[PDB]
């Protein structure tokens, strides 16, 4: 249901926040360029990818920064000590391994060791002093993310290392390749730093200066063993999420009940989100200039921020088709 | 996903 | 290695959050205006101090406000209650003496009396009663700041209240004296309120509108007895800190290596920079309008946030020079 | 320093305790049986290679079990819990990926989620109910191993899977092939089950009934951040480890020193082990029928019984070297 | 579905581990004798029945002791302290009626009393003196058992004391019962003190050297109010335990299938057990000498080791069942 | 059942 | 310095 | 390595 060996680049390819330009950023260009009039990279980073057209103009957000590590310290024996790059949990890092980034394009394996706080992480590369790990490459500020790679599970689902949005940069890059002469000025937008606060779609969305956006990133799916049914929050397979709110945003109502209108029409399958907390762009989009009405639809995942997270290419399909009507049917929204 |  | 008289000048003038006006705001004029071609103070009180170049617009932020206390309440029997103006430990006000803001250029002395909480925090200022402590010049909304000078510590380092960023002040001072005829359209700028929100470095950007931001404030040096080494995050002596992230901001790749590599080529001692926590007027910088590609140097600090900070001269040269050779070259910088 | 191939080969090939026939079974008999004149497979599924020759009758084991999981139960919706299979930390587990055997030769991939405690711990195989998690080829019983691969860590180090001991399996391999003319009757034992008890070693020594006895088996080297220097046991690097004692067995004194002596005269480097606690299938050998006197290598691994074991080929090689120097020479030893 | 008055004869006679032959070893070997082609006991107590045939030589084990209670010490008042023969749980021993056994065949009641640990649980015999106590019979070293006799529960279901393996006794009476020129050399082993550590399983396994091992004991049914499904390990009524491990053994896979095939074939009602823990006389049978693939037959038991324990017919005519076709047909069994 |  |  |  998936074109799998384009999910398989945008989910392997290394970029982390701030550092996007490293991996996730080229392949974003290059594969949605031809797709669109121009695309054009800003100051932090984000790239901004114009598809020209008669309507409202429409920017349609998703982060490519991915969470990971960065060196903080390098031990006299070698071993490497951490700072998170995003809200990473120590229990995840523990007896994995990891791809330490000494170049754009090069890496060397690296192993987590030693519930588990920040003092108490370590990483071996198996350099057996201070001198070593720098002569193989590393120093303080060195990347690091965990050695994942996509694989299937079952009929329908997916594990991988961040899904967490690099399966909303695959949404849009399906979207920019399915979109025909819709009425509307779009601007895909592959945000940085969004881990880290929301800040490639704060900057990004000043400069673009939409009549209405749209986030689409990946929400809490905590259909699993122990949790109460009212707690679950999203189901694998039953569609994709359009966001009611989360900490970071209250998406306007009239969006919200257009798009599940759009889906009921085209019989796209959908539930509907609220998150207790949590934070997605459109936190950032809504609140730019003089205020921008947003919407976000979000592709349901498990084991959100880890190096195994999962997703069902059922919800994924219904995240490009509902979004893809959207911006068909956006210049007859009347808010 | 900020938090999870 | 540093102007001893025009330190104390910065480190002793009053100018808590919000009250910049009644000390340090004056300073810091009188001692940069012959060096700049224009000064200005904006709706916040941000002292913008402009030197025409012809080059990238280039702002350079220190925060000159320090934190402090506020009087909230005066007890029948003259003592003091007190909120914090900045993240203020009540650790260290116990036993310690004060300076009680009646007027502009006129205080009283306090006592910080009575680990501690806020609710049992108070200050005693000699009066027995709320009527002789309001006729003393108090009142609901009287600052206070320690009593705090600056003194020498053996060789090269010292000893004051406030380091936490009027060395930082200073240096900016120092560098607005030792700039000719750069390559750049400066903006100095003595931020208001860093110290409860980073507010002065967002206005005072937005209006300024600069293609390059920098930050100079102090870092965490807690190269002390009992610290692992992974943690002491800078040590004192060792050189200007080179910011590569903080909790507030990941500063640009490029202008971090790009720092680094002018800091080897001048050969001047620098140290890399990486904070778990921790935030400081990059963060509200670089996140100004489209965005804006920033860099921060920092001077490393020991015991911040209290009457007793640390530095070392050595760190605060090396950081002159080296943002003094960054705008001197920042013509050059590709980004 | 190792036949990287080999290693891969070994380490990769499935055999959790009881059902190493899933795998590591044929691997070694594949790749001991042009070096031994004899090969057999016994009762609890050891795998037995004899090589004749005039002299003292030795057994030398490695266990080729490994550390796993077994399905319990089937959940309503797919999941599947698990039960250990060996002495497996749940921390470990969270968070990963694995192989979920559902025949000899054919897997499909898992993700572990949800200190964590058993009762808390389950796989998700992308099954959306029980009837597809069978239909999948899943059932109780159904084994699972970590997603794990061997890979290097710089120059001298490497990191995988089940080297507890397959580091073992292919040390005496590697023995076996350089084995020439020995004066001793030979034979090298894949045991099964150690894991859970030490059993393949004490059925196989029972029928072999030799005259010595030694087991090659990793050991706990804790040479890594925050451990006391006391506490690391052995060191990575620093050579094959003699044990002196674990729980499980006092080595004969005569033999350690005899080992100890042999590694001086042959300029192998060699470390001495003592754990406080640990078991090895020495501890079943040298009490099989009236007592057989024997001595134990270690190859020294940190972090034991996860999916990222790392070992140190110069201490794998001395391992290799000092027991084939033992059998060279144990003809000569008087105990 | 089952003997009953065969069964009662099992259940209620005194057989305490390592006192065996006070009572339960009579009722074996009366009733099995008839069935056998000679019936011996040996060293520790075991009853070996052999039943002559032409095939493999299969042991069948199924232990004949229970757990109790041993008087050490008599209160100056009379009262009696006792310790525990095999796992019993002080909070099975309060408010109950015991059987204290002053000779073979002759017992005087007593009252247990005083959650509770074994310093705080005592006796009482009705005597008011240390003297009067042992004028009654009792000494350091008097057996007690609970007073418990089988009663039925519904309409499959019962209730006894020691159903911890006197159904497994009377299972194997049957299986004897039904055998009927078998290919195979049969050893029927009614096996002493289990409860203490598979102790007479060992040493009458050693003595027979049989080529096939197959114990039959209770398993845990957990099939109870409040236990999550993933921890009910077996359902009454559902079918004789096929058992794949616990923590004492891993059943050969071999024929742990064999026996699943029979039982499809036989329409034979089973179930499969997978324990983390629990012990079974497998675990010592299968490690003697050269080792014996072995395989365990289990009935589901609610409340094991306490004077209730609920079994259900279906599953214990279902044990006797499988053995019995297992029996028959293991002279085709190829491992 | 050792245990249980 | 916000924070510490 | 039983135990670690
Ligand atoms: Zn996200
Ligand atoms: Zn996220
Ligand atoms: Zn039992
Ligand atoms: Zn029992
Ligand atoms: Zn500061
Ligand atoms: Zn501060
Ligand atoms: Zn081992
Ligand atoms: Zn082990």
């Amino acid at each position: 249901m998936v074109d799998y060996e384009l999910l398989k680049k945008v989910v392997e390819a290394p970029g982390v926040s701030g550092y996007e330009f490293l991996g996730i950023r080229d392949v974003v260009i290059e594969e949605i360029k031809d797709y669109v009039d121009e695309v054009k990279v800003d100051k932090l980073g984000n790239v901004i990818a114009h598809k020209k057209g008669e309507g409202p103009k429409v920017m349609i957000a998703a982060h490519m920064d991915q969470i990971g590590l960065m060196v903080t310290h390098i031990e006299k024996n070698g071993f490497l000590r951490v700072a998170p790059i995003g809200g990473v949990d120590p229990k995840t890092l523990i007896a994995q391994r990891f791809k330490v980034w000494i170049d754009k394009g090069k890496f060397i394996y690296g192993v987590g060791a030693s519930a588990p706080d920040w003092d108490q992480i370590f990483i071996d590369i198996g350099a057996e002093s201070k001198e070593e790990a720098e002569d193989m490459g590393v120093k303080i500020g060195t990347v690091i993310t965990w050695d994942g790679r996509l694989e299937r599970l079952g009929k329908h689902r997916f594990v991988s290392i961040a899904f967490d949005d690099r399966i909303a940069v695959y949404t849009i890059l399906e979207v920019a390749k399915q979109l025909k002469d819709a009425k509307a000025d779009v601007y895909f937008v592959a945000t940085v730093q969004e881990e880290v606060g929301l800040r490639g779609a704060r900057t990004s969305a000043f400069g673009i200066e939409p009549d209405y956006g749209f986030a689409i990133d990946v929400t809490i799916a905590a259909d699993i063993p122990g949790t109460p049914e009212h707690k679950q929050v999203t189901h694998l397979g039953k569609g994709t999420a359009i966001k009611i709110m989360d900490r970071s945003v209250i998406c306007h109502p009239t969006i919200v009940r257009w798009l599940e209108e759009l889906a009921k029409k085209h019989e796209i399958p959908y539930q509907l989100e609220i998150l207790l907390g949590g934070g997605t762009d459109a936190g950032a989009i809504h609140l730019t200039k003089a205020g921008v009405p947003t919407g976000a639809l979000s592709v349901p995942a498990r084991y959100i921020h880890s190096n195994t997270e999962v997703v069902d290419e059922r919800d994924v399909d219904a995240t490009v088709e509902l979004m893809t009507k959207a911006l068909e049917n956006i210049h007859e929204l009347k808010i | 996903x900020v938090v999870d």
